[PDB]
This record gives C-alpha cells, structure tokens and sequence, in this order.
C-alpha cells in the first residue's frame, strides 16, 4: 500500500 | 510492567513482537490474532486503551502501523502512550523519516532499538540521546566484523 | 436463477460484473470475500455462501473468482455448469483467462455477458458461434443460435476434408496403505478435430459390448461401458434405442463423448516405497517402480511424486534409471523417468536429514501420485471400428485416429 | 499431439 | 553460492500473490537454509537465522533453527551474538530446557571485554531468563550491579528486577547494592534503580521499612525535576523525564501505603506537582494521573485529597475520551478506600454509561457496580437494569453477573431480590452463566414466605418462552419442588393465577421434547416431574407414562434416572413419599 | 476531468465520442461514479455503430434507476431500436429495456414488446419471451393488463425450439407467483411437443423444459412410462445440469409407475450410472450431486446400494466433499463392506483436519449402530485408534466405544482393561464421563474400579456437572454391587453430592441416593441396577412426505440445504 511509505511521525 | 508489545499493520500483518514473559509459541500466536482482531475492529476515534483478558491494552496508530502495548493494571496508560511515542521517535531518528516499510525491512534493527530502550518490561533509559548513541556504537562494532 | 454474475480478483473486489435480474443489491458482493475467509477458517468452506437471504455460488479459476448471486431457491447445478461454461467461453476468446484479460477486454466481455445469459437464463454459450457476431476484430444474428443444429453454422467449406479422433483414456487408481487396490477405473474421452464441408452426418462405430451382444458378436472382443456421456451434437435417443452414436459435428475441436469403465488388469505403473524413519535424525525412502504392461509398449514422461517431510534437508538420491529432484515448494521428491518400457522394474533411494527438535504442527500425509503417458495404447481395448461420413455431395473424407493412455487420479496411499 | 494417427475405415 | 541476504528474502516473499505462493517461497528458502545448517556453515549462519526469524514472524515454522541460535550465541563475532540473542529471545522457550548452554554462554558474555556483548547477555537474561538461569546468574548480575558504567548499570538493575520476579527469595541478595544509588545523576540508572526499589518494596514489607528512609531524598530529586530548566534530554513538550517522575510517584504511593510521616513530606511535594504541572498535553496528565493515584491510595491530609478528587472531576468532564477513561479507572482503584470521595460523582459516572466509547462505557459499568450500597440499591438497580436491557451484546453477561452479585449483597426485601432476579432471567436470559443457577435457587429456597409466589411467576415466565436456558432450569426445578404450592391457588404475596396439572405436564413435556432444551435442563425437568409424582395427587398415572417412555432415550442421565423412577413406580409406590420430598436447605 | 470527458462526449467527431463512452464505462467498471455524465452519453445512443450502442445500453442499464427522470431521454431511441431492420439490434433493445426498472420506460416498452413477441425472427421472439417475465417481475398487474401471458402460452406452441424453450422458462417463472391459481400447465398432447423440443434445442433449453415437466405429475402408469422413456436418454448428456434435471423428473415420476412391472426396476438400473458419473465432475458439481444423492439413497435405496466404493474420499478432495462422502458411506454401509468402510475410516482418522477426523470416528460409531456384527470389528478399529496416543482421537474413540457398549452390552472382553491402561490422561469431560459410566456399568469385572473412581474425587467440585453425576451413579452402582471397601467411598461421594454440593440437580439426585441407602439396600439393588429397556435412536431418515417434497427440488438450493424453499428464501 501507499501508506507503507508514509511517515510515522511527520 | 509491560507483558508484551506488538507492532502490526492496519491489515493485520505482524511487524514486531516483543514478549517480556514466558509463553508458548502457540499461545503467543493466539494472543496476537485475538488482540489484533479486537484492536483493528475498533473505530478510529475510540479510546486508546481497552480491557483485554485481565490486562490493560494501550494502542496508538502511527500512519498505517499500529503500536500496541499490554500493561498491568497498576501501570499508567498515558505514560505507556508516552513510551510508545518515544519508541517511534527513536525509530524516526534512527531510520530518518521512519515509515512502516523501514520496520518491514529492518525488523531486526527495530528489535535492537527496542531492546536498547526497554528491558524485562520496563524502561532502562529515559534519554533518546543515550539510546540512539548506544545503537550507533553497536552498529559501528557490528560493521567492524565485516571490515 | 443467477441474479448477477461477477468476475472478482484474488482479494474479492470486482473486476467485472453483470446485473441480470436486479433481484439482489450488487453491493452485496462486498460481503463475498470476508464471508469466504470466515467460513474457511471454521472449516466450513463451501461452493455456496450466504449473506442472509442472499446466496453466492462461486468457483475459482486462476487468479479469478466467478460468483453468482441469487435471492431465490436457485438451480445450483445449472449455475455451476454455467459458470464453468463462461470460463470455457472466455478461455476460447482470450488465450489466457486472467485478471489482465478481464481488464483489457472489458468491452467484449460485457458483450459476451449480455449474450450468454438473459435474466438468469443461459442463452448462447457456444464460443465458435458466439464468435460470429461477438467479434474481436453491424452484423446480424446467425440462424444457428435459433436452429435445431445450434453448434454448427451452414456455409463451412474445407478443400481437404478430414476428421481426427483422439481416444484418450485416463486410469484412476487408489491403492491402500498396505498395498491392495481399493479402486481402479478407466475414464475415457473421445476428442475430435472435425474438418468437413457442409453439414455432414457422422456415425461412430465402437466395439460397444451392448451393441455386439445385440448383433451376435458376443464372441468378439468388446468393451463394457459402465456409463457414457455425449456432446450436445449426439442424438441421444438413437443411442438409447440401438447404441448408435449419430451426430452432426461442430466445426473444429470438441469432445464427442466420455466414458467410464472398470479395469480387470494390474495397474499400469506400480510404485512400492518403503520408509525407514529415524526420528530427530533421518528418513530414508526405498522405492521400486515397475511397469506392468507389454514390453512392446512404452510409457513416456513418467513422474513419481513422493511426499517427504516439510523440515527435511540435505537430500541424497540414487536411481537405476532416471533422475530425482527435491521440490520443497510442494514438500515432495519427484522421480522422473523419461522413457519407461513395459515389463521393466526400476529402483530409487532417497536419504533425508531431519531436525533434532521436532515440528510443532503435524503436517499431514498425502499419497504417492504418479503421472505417465503411453501412446498407441488402451487399457480398455476399445476400438473405433468405423467413422461413417454422410454428405449430400459425397466428397472423399478420410478419418484418422490414435489411442493414448495416461494417468488420472493415480495415487498410492502411504503410511 | 506428437504421436501418429492410424487411418480408420469408413465401413 | 550464495545464500541470499535478508532484505532480498523479504522482497521476494512480498512478491507472493497468494498465501500458497508465499508458503512455497518459504518452503524453498527454508529448504536451502536447513541444508546449509547441516553443513555447519559458520559464514552464513547469521543471515540464515535472521531470515528464519523473519519467516517465523510470518507464522511459518522455525523449530529447526532453534539450537542454531545457540551456535550464534557461542560465536565470537559480535554480529553472530546479536542475531543469536535476538533469535534466542524469539524462538527459544522454557519448553526446550537448553538451560546449560544458554547459561554458560551468558556467563561468558556477561564477563566480556566489550560492554555491548554484556548488554546482549543482560537484555536476553532479563527478558526470557528462566527461573533456574536466574538462580545461576544472580551472582553475576549482582557483581555487574556494582559497576561504574551506566550502560551496563541500568540493565544490571532491570535484570536484577527480572531475577527477583522469577525468584522471590533472592531479592535480599541485592540489598547491599541498592543502598545510596539515589545519589546518581544518570536518569537511566536512576529510573532503573527506582524500578528495582519499587519491585523490592512491593515484594517484602521489611524492605519497605528499610527504603522509606530515602523518601526525602527522592522527594528532592523529583522536586528538582519539576523545578528543572529546559534540558534537551529527558524533556518531552516541557516536562523533564516523566518516566522517572511517574516511577518516583509510584514508589511514593507504595512508600506510605499506611504511614503518615512519609505521607507528610510527600504531601508537600504531591501538593506542589498537583498544582504546578501543565495539563495541556498527555505528559502532564500522566504525571497527574499517577500523582492522584498516589495521593488517594495513601493516607494523607484530606485538604489535598479533596484537590485530587477535584482533579478527577475535571478529568471526568474532559472531552478527551482517554482522560475520562483515566478518571474512571482512577476512581475505580480508590473505591475500596475513601468510598464517599468517589460517591460524589455517581451521577456523572452513571451518565458515562450512555457514552458511545466502549472503553468508557465498560469502566463506567464497573464503577457503577462498585458504587452500589444498601441505600442507593433501590435506585441504582433501575439504572443498571435499564442499562442491561438496552445493552450491546458484549456487556450483557458482565451486567447480569454484577446485578446478581449486588442484589445478593444488598437486597432490601426478598420480594425485591426475586423480582430483579426474574427480571434478569427474562430480559437477559441466555447471557447469564449456567453456573449462576445454583446460587439463585439457594436464595429462593432460603426465602420460604415467597416460594409459591416465586414459583407462580416462574411458571408464568417459562410458558412464554423456554429458550433462555438458566431460566427454565431454575424454573423447572422450583416447579419440581413446589408443585403443590403452584397448583394450590393460594399466594399470600400477589393474586394467584388459575393453574392445573395437565398444563404443567404440558410445559414440562414441552421442555423435555424441545430442541432448545439442553441435556442438563432435560435432567432438571425429568427429576422435577418425578417430584411432582409425590407432590401431586390427581394425574400421577400420566407422568408414570412419561417416565416410562423417557426411560429409553440416548441420554445416559435421562435413561438412568427414568429407569430408576420407573422401577420405583412399578414396585415401590410407597417409597416416593419418603424420598421424593423437599431437600435440605444450605447456606 | 469530467468537463473534457463531456467535451469529447459531445465532440462532433465519431471516434472521439466513441472512445469517450469507452473511457466512461471503463471508469464505471473500476468502481467509479460516472453518473454525472448521464445526459452526455445518452446523446451517443442514436448510432449506426453497434459497439457504441451496446456500450451506451450498458451504461443506461447501470445508471437509469439512479437517474429515473433523465432516463426518459433514452425512451424514443429505445422504441426506435425495437423496429430496426436488423433483428439483432431489435432483440438487443428489447432485452435491454426489460432491465431498466423505471416505470415510464416500461410503459413505452409494452407496445414494442407486443410487436417483437410476434416478430418474424426467432431470436427477437425468444428475447421478447424472456422480456415478458422481466416485466412481470416489475409489475404483474401490467402483464395481466397487456395480455402478454396468453401470447407467452402461445409461444410455447411456437415452431422454433428456442422460442419454445425460452417461453417455457419465462412462463414457468411466472407460475411460481401463481401457484395453482390460474395454472399454466398444458395437456399430454403438449407434453409431446415439449418432448420434441427437448431433442431440438440447446442444453440449457433442455434443462428449462425438464424443470417444467418436473412440476407435472402423470395420471397413470402408462403416461408415466411414456414420458420416462423419453426423458431417460437425457441421462447421457455431457451437461451435468441436464442429467440432474432428468434425474429429477425421473425420481418424481417413478412413483406413478406400477412397481410390479419390470420398467420400474429397469429405471432404477438406468439411474445409478449417471449419479456415479456426477462425482467425477468439478468439485462444486460433486458437492451438489452429493447432496441430491443423499436425498435419493434415502428415498430409493436400491439404486446406489452397491456403489459404495465411489464414495471413498481422496486426499485432495475439498472438505465439503469429504463430509458429504462420509454421510453417503454411512448410509450405504452394509454387512458386505463394513471391513472396507472401517479400513477407510481408519485411514481418514490419520488426517490432520480435526473436524474430519472427529466425524470419521463418529462415523465408526454410526456404522456400529447400522450393522450388527460390525460392532465387534468397530470396537477393534476404535481400540487401535486409541493406541495412537493422539488425545483428540482418543477421547472421541472412548465416547463412541461407550455408545457401542450402551447399545450392544455383550462387550465385556479384555477391552475394558486396555483403555483403563491409557493413564486416563483424557481431558474432554465427555470422555471422562464416558469412561466413568463404563467403569460403573461394568464395575463387576473391574476389581480396581474401586480405586479408579476414587482417583476422580480429587477435585470433584472443579469437575464438570456431567462428570459429577456420572461419578455419583457409578460409585453407587459399584458399592451396591460389592459392599466391601466401598461403603466409605460411597459415603464420601454422597457427602460431596449433597452436603458439600451447591448444584441443585446433583443435590437432588444425590439426596435421593442417600434416602435410598438409608431406607433399603435390596430395593436399591433392584432399582439402580434394573434391566434397562432397549435404547431407541432417532432416525436420520428425513420424513417421507418432506423427503418426497425435497425430491421435487433436486438440483436446487433446497436440495443442498435439505429444506423447503419456504424455509430459506426471503
């Protein structure tokens, strides 16, 4: 999925 | 004391499991599927704490990855939330802009950091700097064996 | 019966769909995969799933699901038969029937869906006739669709008329753990390739025992067919009366008939594996394989599948003939013998290493299965005695034939 | 489809 | 050559399209791995074990790799030790009893020249250390506890905690090292040592007596933390080392459970923090959570306890579901003490039963039951019972349970008690435990004056529906015992209903035949009818027929019983009056 | 961008608008909501191009109900298409409109439907035939009003077998709504015509008219024979559904045949081979077939009496197939094959699918009930299973053995020792209770019964209720048999069952046992050890009327669930 790359924190 | 800590994806895939007590592999699996069922079934704005199986369960979802600690009744939920957050901060600094995929491909490193942050069920170092430096030096020592 | 038909992907989402009756919310299909997975864990897997008063009849082909919803006491036999028929049709329209095919042919698939079934009733399902007005490369409907001969259109012309018959027999076999045959049967298939002009009348002549006995040929060699199934083209009523296989064959390739009969012979290929297991250390397979048919005949491309432990390691093989390879992906070894002449007995030995600490879950114990193929051979002794071709123009048309015996469910239980 | 075909009588 | 690296495996497995294809990939790679393991390849053991751990997380078997981890632990390379210990923590178990090798390797690695190795052995021991391993390593732990190096000192402390947890007797052996470590300036060493002390006190009272001396010290340390400046370390959104603070406050709560002096000093600081901490973020609220817990659990100045209860009030009305949960939890902890301090919020608490959050709702329910007295019982019940009726499934069992419990403890009358009981058995029914049935019968059987009334409404209950099983159990049993009182249209508690005998037989036979009736309730009903043989006079022949035909079922119990009973009827028609009369009454 | 999509949707170029709607329904395909483009794609309906037209028709069929008011823009063109000189597009239009569930479009569909119903071409004719049922599902009143059903009934008499078949299907569906009221059955004379169409139409059509025939019932033996002789050949069709419908009408009509004439027997002989061949089909069809076969062997046991072997389960069979197969095997177990069946079950118990193994052992039990001698053999088999030391098998085996002892009380051999040797490491309360009961009932032979039972009092109150009761009865039977080192034991157990017990039922039974010790020992000897009457098991046979009703539903969901349609369809 896309969100597998999304930052945990940001 | 934290009985165990799990990291699992939104879609119920295990990313990390630290057991701070002795349990049979089979039972560990039963616990994991059960708890994961329960937590994932919850609607997004539910309470970050729940009562499961004579224990207290704290969970926070960062992006797509769920962090889930199992704490004893005499322990503080909000502080465990804080320790989880600390853990993701450690991860964030180590990998740099950490995402689930990093945990997926570096689960061993995640275990490493987790073991340099927790032990036996309790925190061993309440500094981010201390822990991160420890892991850093350990990685240097490890890289020595190769070269 | 079917209210809607869906083609789904492996995760259960709709690749393509067709709403036929409007009896069921299409959105109901969203419950298909979750229910399926639910029931599978319970060990309640079933070709028919329910979400209230909604039933899903489903089959699985490659990476696709074909699902039919119904809110009524649906005719399930018809639905499954239909689903498989859709699979066949699609398979003949597109080479490989897979997700990519669906996506990339959605148009003609919509057409085919609208033509195959109306309001839940199957309509025209013959791909070779369907291809006359549902084309990949304004037409009007072929009369064939509405003709008593609905599988062959008029106008077919070949400059060289000829017919091919493939008589293919599959031997099913099931041998007990001790080694005594529990079951054995011959399943036959007659596949034809018909290249004839016009609308010919064909008649098959077999050594059908019932036919011979009714024509005073009981002394001659026959075959007693326990059951026979015929292609649509065959005139069933005539067979019922006097065992006559009469038909106007469709154009090209088709399966004319299937038959089933018992066997009175020793199994064509006999496997005997004995196992010595030294727990926590090693396991050894000593296996002999003997071909029990005429030395004049020869079996090709024979593979002998033998299950081995899932935690086994460091394999060592020795054979008198042929090679062995470990296939861990299927937790088995495969002994391959390329050419296996009759009356021969070959040998094989395998040595595996086993973990010192035992497995957590017992894994299960599949039987030994074998695949083989013997050309110019029939265990049945069936013979296509004649193939009569009747054309108004009486052109010369010579038929051909060949006999192949191969494995069906050919498996030997293990202990 | 590699094996040989024998002819069959139109008897 | 050459065994693929971990990441490559991971990628490959993620390329799988079915669980089947994945399984095949696992089996293939694992085949390679095992065969490599046989060759005793010291080069690629590490990566293979790592790959095996990843595959073990996915649920695939990894037993064959277990004692390979040992080979990595007993290695001399650091990498091998790292992975080996990790895999030792993941794969090994107290089922293997490979205690000797683990123990010896840990011994060797604890006295290692490099601190990180010692860290591996320490973390491993502290995490999964067997009781026996703890026995044999305790000395080494103690010696390691007296190092100067912080990095190993903290782990030494927590490993000491672990060994204490696995063996209780050995805690005293750590006493000499536990003295004056508070003078430390390292927050890690501090925290860990506080954990060790907390465990210690929590184990033995004499240890409490001993360590409650350094209370003013840790009070000063805590006070320093609170009055500390911004340190770019230990600080989280404006608070320094809240883990340490919380640990200290927990230690304080245990150091002064029933003491007043300690309670006084800590009264001063608890006041300070309860007033001074910032509750804008989660951190502050956590500190205040544990603070409140401390203040309320210990014996102290009511002037502060008021303030604590106030804090909990402000929490309970907060919008953050988590906070409200915290409040309800806290209150739940301090109800067995300072009961009235909680009794101030009963309105709000019960109001939380309407909350949509399941956690909130549940805690609210638990607290609600924990608030029932002999006074509010008349009212609270109406609420709880209401809550039972409009309940979502997951709560019903617990709710019925607690209702029964409270009604057992604080029932104004027997009429009321029985009323609520019947109410629960009718509105909840299936959700009540079968094991609750006996405790109910006992209560209706120790209430003689009711009896016939209870029976009346019981029969009246089951004629409606005999689906809810415990209901028909209780019922059919009471019909059995008090059949005469049922039939005798006389009830000195409410207007009796017109009853008969054949209709009773109809309902009991209906219970016997019905698919909904379990085997045990069939038993109940059968024995009941048998009692009706003595308790009734008109139509005994019909029930003789009943027992006769029911003497042949596949049910072992039913057949045994019905056969015995048939023997009685056939031969000893006079003995039933002797043996089929009311049973003795228990507690 | 929707706006450019609209632009190309109205752009004067043919290709651009064609590709526009292609992208539109392609967007629709992947799950999008392309509803907002309703008016734009409709303007592409009036086309010379059949591909575009079909696509637009699909669009409408998908979105019209969601946009009922705008849908009227499709009406004109629609009716026009029902008069197009190409029959293909004509029927296309007809079958399309019958799917749009908007009242207006139905109104406008009425007349062109009427035309197409008597259209010259058979394709459009049968298409209309089905469209009639399509309409009837929307508004039965409307159909009655326009007198379409009469024209349908007349289309049954059509010259073209496809039109015939489709009309048969349609009308048959209509008659479901009008059960016996205004019955739409025809005479034998018509049955002949249907029987001809049967030989003259598609496989699916064959199914249709077989399903139609099935609702009829022959008036005598002569007619029944007459039509059975014309359906019987259908059992050789490759299509399994055809075969199964044939089976249906045959199983239903064979009743009216005189059982003293040979034809009945011939029919039974002729009905077995197709039923076996069904088990060689794809798994789903195997399942369906299996269910219906269960019904049949229950109704006509003579057909598949000796066809046991085909019902053995193969390793690679899906679990459902395995389960059904077990059932059939039990139902076909006779003295002639029990050794082989027991061999099979013994093998099945080796599997790892737990529920399958359980069902298999239980099946051993059922076999032991069905046949007589089997029992001994059965027990032997069971014993062997117990020696596999696999607990979940052991417990089951104990329970079924208990059942066998209960039904056939001649099993007093050395067997009763062997199981006692199993350490009694059993956990399942059912197994414990079974073992307890066994000890008690046969305590005469078990000298150490005295001891064994005693070992189960340790933790009496934590043990299950059933176990408590059975232990009570067991000890009572033991002591009552031999008042030796037993009186103190039974004293203990009675004290536990009455004085220490809070379980009302146990309290009752125990108290009666004490009231029976105290009053009379001989009375108890004649009471608790009374010769029990034989145990009467509830049959697994479905009620004959419900069975006969279920036979009429062969090949339908009813034949899978074994329930009437009224029981599961909403």
């Amino acid at each position: 999925d896309q969100e597998e790359l999304s930052a945990l924190v940001e | 004391m934290m009985r165990f800590m799990l990291l699992f994806s939104r879609r119920g895939k295990l990313r990390l499991q630290k057991w701070y007590l002795a349990t049979s592999d089979k039972e560990r699996k039963k616990m994991v599927r059960e708890l994961m069922q329960v937590v994932l079934a919850r609607k997004p704005k539910m309470c970050s704490f729940l009562e499961w199986r004579d224990l207290k369960v704290v969970y926070k979802r960062y992006a797509s990855l769920y962090f889930c600690c199992a704490i004893e009744g005499q322990d503080n939920e909000l502080i465990t939330l804080e320790l989880i957050h600390r853990y993701v901060e450690l991860l964030d600094k180590y990998f740099g802009s950490v995402c689930e995929l990093d945990i997926i491909f570096n689960f061993e490193k995640a275990y490493f950091i987790l073991d340099e942050f927790l032990m036996g069920g309790d925190v061993q170092d309440t500094s981010k700097k201390s822990v991160l430096k420890a892991i850093e030096q350990a990685d240097l020592l490890q890289e020595e064996d190769e070269s | 019966s079917a209210s809607a038909v869906y083609v789904l992907d492996l995760k259960g989402k709709v690749l393509i769909c067709r709403n036929y009756r409007g009896d069921v919310d299409m959105s109901e299909v969203e419950h298909f995969m979750p229910i399926l997975m639910e029931k599978e864990e319970e060990g309640m897997l079933s070709p028919i799933l329910a979400h209230g008063g909604v039933r899903f009849m489903w089959i699985k082909h490659n990476n696709l699901y074909l699902v039919a919803t119904s809110k009524k006491n649906a005719c399930v036999s018809l639905v499954f038969s239909f689903l498989y028929k859709v699979v066949q049709v699609f398979s003949e329209y597109f080479k490989e029937l897979e997700e990519e095919s669906i996506r990339d042919n959605f148009v003609i698939i919509y057409e085919l869906l609208d033509e195959l079934m109306d309001f839940g009733y199957p309509q025209t399902t013959d791909s070779k006739i369907l291809q006359e007005y549902i084309t990949q490369e304004a037409p009007r409907p072929p009369a064939t669709v509405t003709n008593a001969v609905s599988w062959r259109s008029e106008g077919i012309k070949y400059r060289k008329n000829e017919v091919f018959l493939d008589v293919i027999e599959a031997v099913n076999l099931l041998v007990s753990a001790n080694g005594n045959v529990l079951r054995s049967e011959i399943v036959g298939s007659i596949k034809m390739r018909v290249f004839l002009s016009g609308m010919p009348e064909l008649r098959l002549g077999l050594n059908d025992k019932v036919l011979f006995d009714n024509t005073g040929r009981g002394k001659s060699k026959s075959v007693e067919l326990e059951d026979v199934k015929f292609h649509q083209c065959v005139r069933l009523s005539r067979f019922e009366n006097d065992r006559t296989i009469s038909f106007i064959p469709p154009d090209g390739e088709f399966e004319l008939m299937s038959y089933r009969l018992n066997t009175h012979v020793k199994p064509l290929i006999w496997i005997e594996s004995v196992i010595e297991k030294h727990s926590h250390s090693r396991i050894e397979y000593m296996v002999k394989a003997k071909s029990q048919f005429k030395r004049r005949s020869t079996a090709n491309n024979v593979e002998i599948h033998i299950p081995v432990p899932n935690d086994a390691d460091s394999p060592k093989f020795k054979t008198t003939v042929g090679s062995v390879k470990w296939v861990p992906e299927n937790s088995e070894i495969v002994w391959s013998v390329k050419s296996f002449p009759g009356g021969k007995e070959y040998l094989m030995r395998a040595h595996f290493g086993l973990p010192s600490v035992e497995a957590e879950d017992k894994e299960g114990k599949p039987p030994i299965s074998v695949k083989f193929e013997i050309p110019y051979f029939t265990t049945s002794g069936i013979q296509v005695r004649y193939l009569k071709i009747i054309e108004k123009s009486g052109y010369q048309a010579l038929p051909w034939v060949r006999y192949i015996t191969q494995n069906g469910d050919y498996q030997l239980r293990t202990q | 489809t590699s094996y040989d075909y024998c002819r069959v009588p139109m008897e | 050559p050459a065994p693929i690296r971990l990441r490559e495996l991971i990628r490959t497995i993620r390329t799988a399209r079915t669980q089947a294809e994945e399984r095949e990939m696992i089996q293939k790679e694992c085949a390679a791995i095992r065969s490599s393991f046989r060759e005793e390849d010291n080069t690629y053991r590490c990566r293979n074990v790592a790959k095996l751990l990843y595959m073990h997380m996915l649920g695939y078997p990894a037993h064959f790799g277990q004692l390979e981890c040992l080979k990595l632990i007993a290695s001399q390379k650091f990498t091998d030790k790292r992975i080996g210990y990790l895999g030792a923590m993941l794969l090994l178990d107290e089922r293997q009893d490979v205690h000797l090798l683990m123990t010896n390797c840990i011994k060797n690695d604890l006295n290692h020249s490099t601190q990180f190795v010692q860290g591996l052995a320490l973390c491993t021991l502290g995490c999964m250390g067997s009781s026996e391993m703890c026995r044999d390593l305790a000395g080494e732990v103690e010696k390691l506890l007296k190092t100067s190096n912080s990095y190993l000192r903290k782990k030494a402390a927590l490993c000491a905690v672990h060994v204490i947890r696995k063996v209780p007797e050995l805690m005293e052996m750590f006493l000499p090292a536990t003295k004056n470590l508070l003078n430390e300036k390292n927050h890690g060493v501090l925290h860990t040592s506080v954990v060790l002390l907390t465990e210690m006190c929590e184990r033995s009272p004499d240890m409490l007596a001993h360590f409650r001396k350094l209370v003013p010290q840790l009070v000063r340390i805590l006070k320093n933390l609170i009055m500390s400046g911004y340190s770019p370390e230990h600080d989280v959104s404006g608070i320094s080392d809240p883990f340490l603070q919380v640990r200290i406050l927990r230690l304080l709560r245990i150091l002064g459970r029933n003491d007043d002096d300690s309670s006084e000093a800590m009264n001063d600081i608890l006041a300070q923090v309860a007033t001074n901490t910032e509750t804008s973020k989660n951190v502050g609220n956590a500190i205040l959570y544990e603070t409140v817990l401390t203040i309320m659990d210990i014996k102290s100045e009511s002037g502060l306890r008021v303030l604590a209860i106030n804090i909990l009030g402000r929490f309970l009305l907060n919008n953050d579901k988590n906070i409200r949960y915290v409040a309800l939890t806290s209150l739940l902890k301090t109800v067995q003490t300072d009961h009235n301090a909680v009794q101030r919020h009963r309105s709000t608490i019960v109001d939380c039963l309407k909350d949509l959050d399941v956690s909130i709702k549940r805690r609210a329910m638990e607290l609600s039951f924990a608030l029932v007295n002999g006074n509010n019982i008349r009212g609270m019940m109406k609420e709880l019972l209401y809550f039972l009726d409009s309940c979502e499934p997951e709560f019903k069992a617990d709710c019925a349970s607690g209702i029964f419990l409270a009604a057992e403890k604080y029932a104004p009358s027997k009429r009321w008690h029985i009323d609520t009981i019947m109410r629960v058995l009718t509105t909840a029914g299936s959700y009540v435990r079968d094991d609750a049935v006996p405790n109910l019968i006992q209560l209706i059987t120790n209430s003689v004056e009711m009896h016939a009334y209870t029976v009346q409404r019981l029969y009246k209950a089951i004629l409606g529906d005999y689906s809810q099983q415990p209901l028909v159990q209780v019922a059919a049993w009471c019909i059995g015992e008090y059949g005469d009182l049922l039939v005798s249209g006389q009830c000195e508690e409410e207007e009796p209903i017109q009853v008969t005998e054949d209709e009773v037989l109809d309902i009991l036979e209906s219970v016997l035949i019905s698919n909904m009736s379990t085997s045990v309730t069939r038993g109940y009903a059968l024995t009941a009818i048998m009692k009706l043989s003595t308790r009734f006079t008109c139509t005994v022949n019909r029930i003789k027929k009943v027992v006769s035909i029911y003497g042949s079922s596949i049910d072992v119990e039913l057949q045994q019983r019905a056969v015995e009973y048939n023997a009685l009827f056939k031969k000893y028609d006079h003995m039933r009056s002797a043996l089929l009369e009311r049973m003795p009454v228990m507690e | 961008e929707i706006f450019e999509l609209k632009a190309e949707l109205n752009s004067d170029k043919k290709e651009k608008k064609k590709e526009a709607v292609k992208k539109v329904i392609a967007s629709m395909t992947v799950g999008k909501d392309v509803s907002a483009l309703f008016p734009d794609v409709v303007n592409c309906m009036q086309t010379d191009n059949l591909e575009l037209k079909k696509l637009v028709y699909l669009y409408l069929m998908n979105y019209a109900k969601s946009q009922p008011d705008m849908a009227i823009m499709a009406v004109n063109t629609f009716v026009k298409d029902c008069e197009d000189p190409n029959p293909l597009i004509r029927a296309l239009a007809v079958r399309t409109m019958g799917c749009i569930r908007v009242d207006k479009i139905t109104e406008y569909l009425c007349e062109p439907l009427r035309k197409c119903l008597k259209d010259e071409d058979p394709y459009v004719r049968k298409t209309a035939a089905v469209c009639v049922a399509k309409l009837h599902d929307i508004n039965a009143q409307l159909v009655e009003d326009q007198g379409f059903l009469d024209t349908l009934k007349d289309l049954i008499s059509d010259s073209n077998p496809m039109v015939v078949a489709n009309a048969v299907a349609a009308l048959s569906e209509i008659a479901e709504s009008h059960p016996s009221s205004n019955l739409l059955d025809l005479n034998p004379q018509s049955i002949n015509k249907l029987l001809t169409a049967l030989n003259e139409c598609t496989e699916w059509g064959q199914i249709f008219i077989l399903d139609c025939l099935a609702n009829y019932m022959p008036k005598d033996d002569r007619e029944a024979q007459s039509i059975c002789e014309r359906v019987t050949p259908r059992l050789s069709h490759a299509n399994s559904a055809v075969v199964l419908s044939a089976v249906k009408v045959l199983m239903k009509f064979m009743e009216m045949l005189s059982k003293d004439l040979d034809y009945y027997g011939t029919l039974l002989k002729k009905l077995a081979p197709p039923l076996v061949t069904l088990l060689s089909a794809e798994p789903e069809l195997q399942y369906v077939a299996l269910r219906n076969i269960n019904l049949i062997v229950q109704k006509r046991p003579e057909i598949l009496k000796h066809e046991m072997k085909v019902f053995f389960v193969k390793y690679n069979d899906p679990i459902y197939v395995k389960l059904e197969k077990l059932d059939i095997m039990i139902r076909l177990a006779s003295q002639a094959n029990i050794a082989q069946v027991l061999a099979e079950l013994k093998e099945y118990a080796t599997e790892v699918d737990v529920d399958f193994v359980r069902k298999a052992v239980r099946a051993i039990g059922r076999c032991a009930i069905k046949v007589e001698q089997s029992a001994e053999r059965c027990v032997s088999t069971l014993l062997d299973l117990i020696q596999t030391k696999v607990n979940y098998v052991v417990q089951e085996a104990i329970v079924v053995i208990k059942d066998i002892f209960r039904k056939y009380p001649n099993k007093y051999e050395s067997v009763i020792a062997a199981l006692c040797e199993n350490l009694d490491s059993l956990d399942e309360p059912e197994a414990r209770a079974a073992m307890i009961w066994i000890v008690g009932e046969y305590a005469e032979r078990i000298d150490n019964a005295d001891e064994l039972l005693e070992s189960f009092l340790e933790g009496f109150h934590d043990k299950s209720t059933q176990v408590q009761l059975q232990l009570l009865t067991a000890i009572v039977k033991l002591f009552l048999k031999k008042p030796t080192e037993t009186q103190e034991l039974v004293q203990q157990v009675l004290s536990l069952a009455t004085q220490d017990s809070d379980n009302p039922d146990l309290r009752d039974r125990g108290y009666i046992y004490w009231r029976l010790l105290s009053t009379d020992p001989v009375a108890a000897k004649e009471v608790v050890l009374a010769e029990k009457p034989l145990i009467s098991e509830e049959t697994d046979l479905i009620e004959p009327t419900l069975l006969d009703e279920l036979i009429c539903y062969i090949g339908t969901l009813a034949s899978v669930y074994h329930k009437p349609p009224s029981a599961f369809v909403e």
